[PDB]
RNA sequence: UUCAAGCCGAUGGAAGUUUGAGGCAAUAACAGGUCUGUGAUGCCCUUAGACGUUCUGGGCCGCACGCGCGCUACACUGACGGAGCCAGCGAGUACAACCUUGGCCGAGAGGUCUGGGUAAUCUUGUGAAACUCCGUCGUGCUGGGGAUAGAGCAUUGUAAUUAUUGCUCUUCAACGAGGAAUUCCUAGUAAGCGCAAGUCAUCAGCUUGCGUUGAUUACGUCCCUGCCCUUUGUACACACCGC
RNA sequence: GGGCACCACCAGGAGUGGAGCCUGCGGCUUAAUUUGACUCAACACGGGGAAACUCACCAGGUCCAGACACAAUAAGGAUUGACAGAUUGAGAGCUCUUUCUUGAUUUUGUGGGUGGUGGUGCAUGGCCGUUCUUAGUUGGUGGAGUGAUUUGUCUGCUUAAU
RNA sequence: GCCCAUUCGGGUCUUGUAAUUGGAAUGAGUACAAUGUAAAUACCUUAACGAGGAACAACUGGAGGGCAAGUCUGGUGCCAG
């Protein structure tokens, strides 16, 4: 089309059953032990949001 | 693919007693070396053979090369009848 | 390119007009058989002779007769 | 090598059939390379392994 | 020659041009070529009456005509006959059919019998040509020149007409050294001359090599052409086919 | 301004360009006269001297070489074969005449591959050509700059050559 | 973390993950009451019921840089954005 011929036409995938990340508090502590507690390995450097390994 | 059963029978026979084949990449080629069937039927068959998993092939300088897996080499025996301590190349006949 | 001709008659391989227990042979009594045309003089008897208008053939010889009967 | 002769002996087997050699007449080994980095060959086809594996 | 780098000349020396000739040959690149060397390959196309394959007959070779490598000649430093008669690179078959001497047949091409060679051994001294000698034509589109032509004889292959090639006779065309232009070249080179393998069943005017004959003129310069740097200027940086 | 080179010119030679003929490439022609490449760095190049093959083009025919997955027939045949002449360019079963063989290979579909001298070298690899076989290129200190950078790598004279 | 690291391993001590399960609250809701109040509401106070992923359920924006965080997968293919 020419008039929102993309939103149309893509497969709508559907929102998956997953369990809540519970709100609040509770959320900055996950955060807090993603970061400082548990320490995520590191080769050379940091990273937040890896990849799975590959090109 | 279309083979008259006994030169396939044969060919089988023939693949188990080397544990191995070598083909020529030759078509319209009347007879093989050693087996006394057409090759191109002998490469069809390795071809399907390793479509089924079974063996393992290289095209290497218009010489198809061809050896068995543990699979394969089972799926031969059943399709001959043999049963168990047999030929192949998988070990030594005696002191070689 | 160059464009694909199209006359358009096309010819497929025949499905072969396939026949089983076929009427050739017969039993009268029960005990004995009756064979019908016969049998290859060249190959040994369970083929059998193609009838036709004083011409015969078989196809285990893929076609080598030429003597009626 | 295999598991004390398989691989090799089928190699020899195979390159009997190409050549119309006898058994006997064809003996493989399979050695050690004297220091790897010094060859060229090896290093390459290394990093062919390391690039089909997917490393930056 | 600031008596440096070197260069120039004699002497000796096989060699005094980087001793000659090549082989390799940096950084950075080019939208240069090759996806028709490639079971090197992305993606697209195609994908069982294929754009796959495979047979059969053609076609790449057609001709008002342009340019580009080339060969053959415009003869007397020749042509034609005899006679003399000397190279170097090579290459060459047993599962095929290779080079093929030597003997007989044939004007030839080419046939045949026989060998020798898997090769410093045999082909092969590849007694190659251009050359050299004595004679025949003498400067006439002539015996220069050999094209197009017709016929037959051979060979290769399954197949030779759209002459494959060779040979035999016959036909004798254009062209009396080529305008504007422009290529190549500095020594065993240039040019001539043949051989040689490559492709190859058969076909050399091609090609990579080889040797034979063997000069003229520089041994300089930036006039042209290109390229290189330096200094300059720049509204350019996809970079003058620019902006 | 200063260099260098017979792919520049001088001093010369041999030439080509003219002639005929070979062969490339255009243009036209042609069913099709397959394609790649056009300043040097396209044009006797593709090792490209094509008689078929090669071959990609055309006119025509043949063949599956449709791996594998999954169902429709599953022997009351799946499909394989097939002398005889018409058929057919044609001792191509190419088929329509035929009524004999062949035995679960197949084969009819649906996933899925495979091949392609099909395309795109301005999607790539490798190789090659070309800038250039010219004399060019780089970095470590140290100095000049805030800096990009620069100097080294240069006035001169030498050399085939930074 | 380690008593010891002839190989183990107990795990004696401490942390995170499982539609396990279990005990202990909770007020957001409701609701006698009493509070408030001019009268009411609502607040504060209480009895009683009310949590286990199906709820007594957090949205918004972003996820190349500026600028915190995806060279994840498909759909698209100068389009629509
Ligand atoms: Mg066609
Ligand atoms: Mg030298
Ligand atoms: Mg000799
Ligand atoms: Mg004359
Ligand atoms: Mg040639
Ligand atoms: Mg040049
Ligand atoms: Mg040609
Ligand atoms: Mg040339
Ligand atoms: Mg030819
Ligand atoms: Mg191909
Ligand atoms: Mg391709
Ligand atoms: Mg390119
Ligand atoms: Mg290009
Ligand atoms: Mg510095
Ligand atoms: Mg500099
Ligand atoms: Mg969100
Ligand atoms: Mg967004
Ligand atoms: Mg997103
Ligand atoms: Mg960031
Ligand atoms: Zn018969």
């Amino acid at each position: 089309a020419r008039a929102g011929k993309v939103k149309s036409q893509t497969p709508k995938v559907e929102k998956q059953e997953k369990p809540k990340q519970p709100k609040g508090r509770a959320y900055k502590r996950l955060l807090y032990t993603r970061r400082f507690v548990n320490v995520t390995l590191t080769n050379g450097k940091r990273k937040m949001n890896p990849s799975p390994s590959s090109q | 693919m279309l083979i008259p059963k006994e030169d396939r029978k044969k060919i089988y026979q023939h693949l188990f007693q080397e544990g191995v084949l070598v083909a020529k990449k030759d078509f319209n080629q009347p007879k093989h070396e050693e087996i006394d069937t057409k090759n191109l039927f002998v490469i069809k068959a390795l071809q399907s053979l390793t479509s089924k998993g079974f063996v393992k092939t290289q095209f290497s300088w218009q010489y198809y090369y061809y050896t068995l897996t543990e699979e394969g080499v089972v799926y031969l025996r059943e399709y001959l009848n043999l049963p168990e301590h047999i030929f192949p190349a998988t070990y030594l006949a005696g002191q070689s | 390119k160059k464009v694909y001709t199209t006359p358009k008659k096309i010819r497929h391989k025949h499905k072969k007009v396939k026949l089983a227990v076929l009427n050739y042979y017969k039993v009268d009594d029960e005990g004995k058989v009756a064979k019908l045309r016969k049998e290859c003089p060249n190959c040994g008897p369970g083929i059998f002779l193609a009838n036709h208008g004083d011409r015969f053939y078989c196809g285990k010889c893929h076609s080598t007769f030429a003597t009626q009967k | 090598v295999g598991e004390n002769g398989r691989r090799i002996n089928e190699l020899t087997l195979l390159i009997e059939k190409r050549f119309k050699y006898k058994r006997g007449t064809i003996a493989l080994y399979a050695e050690r390379v004297h220091d790897r980095g010094l060859s060229a060959v090896a290093q390459a086809e290394s990093m062919k392994f390391k690039l089909l594996n997917g490393l930056a």
